[PDB]
């Protein structure tokens, strides 16, 4: 039993990293998607101009 | 692209009214030289001096 707390609270410290590493990585493709549609919007731009 | 497609609206329509009046105004230049473009044309079809 004492051996579940344990493992209960490394589980739950490891799902917090895990959560802050995936939500950065997130972040940075979020960071890229958005840069690419904005410099597809200036292609856009540039077309119609 | 919204935006870009207004400009594009704005400066046709501005180039549309600079265009209108530059035709008109060469609309007389054109006039100053049809009697003359007018007389060597029947010339050429008669083949000889109007």
């Amino acid at each position: 039993l004492a051996d579940a707390d344990a493992m209960h609270a490394k589980a739950l410290a490891d799902a917090k990293a895990e959560s802050e590493k995936v939500t950065e990585e997130a972040k940075q493709d979020s960071e890229r998607i958005a840069a690419q549609l904005s410099e597809q919007a200036g292609s856009e731009a540039e077309r119609i101009k | 692209r919204a935006q870009a497609s207004g400009e594009v609206a704005q400066t046709l329509t501005q180039a549309d009214q600079q265009l209108s009046a530059q035709g008109d105004q060469v609309r007389s230049g054109l006039e100053s030289s049809v009697d003359g473009l007018s007389a060597k044309l029947a010339s050429r079809i008669l083949g000889v001096d109007v």
